[PDB]
């Protein structure tokens, strides 16, 4: 048995299409992002909307080469 | 109360050679040259002074390429005067600083920034401490550098 | 797009929309001092810190008037283009206890 919790979602990929019993799915390879962000934060910055969004710290980023 | 420097270098692989020979512009010049002959911690000292020990930083790296780290000092206050040691280690460095200096001989500058507000103009430190020499061949060839 | 934030006048939409872009400029309170400056009024910097020469080189020396100023940190992505960095010996002063945002050459 398979729950609403148990698939997690794609962020990389698209579905083009099912066939009418869901023998044969098809899915496309997206194009990467013109900011160069990786897709899984996009895909995160689309499911999520928080008030308090974080903390004004700093990036632990290396040195700029 | 003048300060007394010094640098913890704390390598874990070959560490190299200083050179503070060459002579530059004599601003607030170098009255200590020193070293240790230790094996963990090869530490210098330069017992020099300035005027404002406000803005107290050791920039190490490549001024050219602009390839510098900040690295704040350890201060300690005995009553006779300052003592400000700054603890460089070599494996926690930056991995372009690593890998530019060992595919371009170039040798790795230091800079002690002593200065503040209100002090007048050139009574301030910005010079050349030290230029260590890597020796190591710890480099990847393929890396994000 | 062209955006303007300096310290005190920093808003919070374009500080997300930049950090999306990988490119984080000080928050409001954060100020850039430089002491070894030809300038005690203002924050002045020379043209010796033009980083691209498609955008702009000066074909002789010259100095640019900024005044109270912002510094930004930025990734390692292709699509950044740094065109005039802070002086080597200037730093972030915060009216707070923040740790400095930025320091020499890396801002």
């Amino acid at each position: 048995m398979i729950t609403p919790l148990d698939v997690p979602p794609l962020d990389y990929f698209d579905e083009v299409f099912t066939s009418e019993n869901w023998m044969v799915r098809i899915y496309q390879l997206k194009k990467d992002d013109a900011q160069g962000r990786t897709l899984r934060d996009v895909g995160e910055l689309t499911r999520s909307s928080t008030k308090t969004r974080r903390s004004i710290k700093r990036p632990e980023l290396g040195l700029r080469v | 109360h003048v300060s007394f420097p010094s640098t913890a270098g704390k390598s874990r692989v070959m560490i190299g050679k200083v050179e503070p020979r060459i002579g530059i512009d004599e601003t607030v010049p170098t009255t200590i040259t020193v070293e240790d002959p230790n094996e963990v911690i090869q530490v210098n000292f330069a017992i020099e002074s300035t005027n404002k020990p406000f803005q107290n930083t050791l920039l190490i790296g490549l001024p050219n390429k602009n390839l510098e780290m900040a690295f704040e000092p350890e201060i300690k206050d005995n009553g006779k005067l300052s003592m400000y040691k700054y603890r460089i280690d070599l494996a926690k460095l930056d991995a372009a600083l690593l890998q530019e200096a060992s595919r371009s001989p170039e040798p790795i500058k230091a800079t002690l920034i002593l200065a503040s507000s209100t002090a007048k103009p050139k009574e301030n430190l910005f010079r050349e401490i030290l230029q260590l020499n890597l020796n190591f061949d710890v480099d990847h060839s393929d890396s994000s550098l | 797009i062209l955006c303007m934030s300096s310290p005190g006048a920093v808003p919070n939409t374009i500080r997300l929309f930049l950090n999306e872009l990988g490119i984080y400029p000080s928050p409001k309170g954060h100020v850039i001092r430089d002491y070894f400056s030809p300038s005690s009024e203002e924050l002045v910097v020379s043209s010796n810190h033009l980083l691209n020469k498609y955008v702009y080189n000066a074909r002789k020396s010259e100095d640019f008037v900024f005044g109270e100023s912002s510094a930004a940190l930025l990734e390692n992505r292709e699509q950044i283009v740094p065109i005039l960095n802070a002086p080597r010996t200037s730093f972030t002063e915060s009216k707070g206890k923040c740790n400095s945002w930025t320091s020499g050459s890396q801002g």
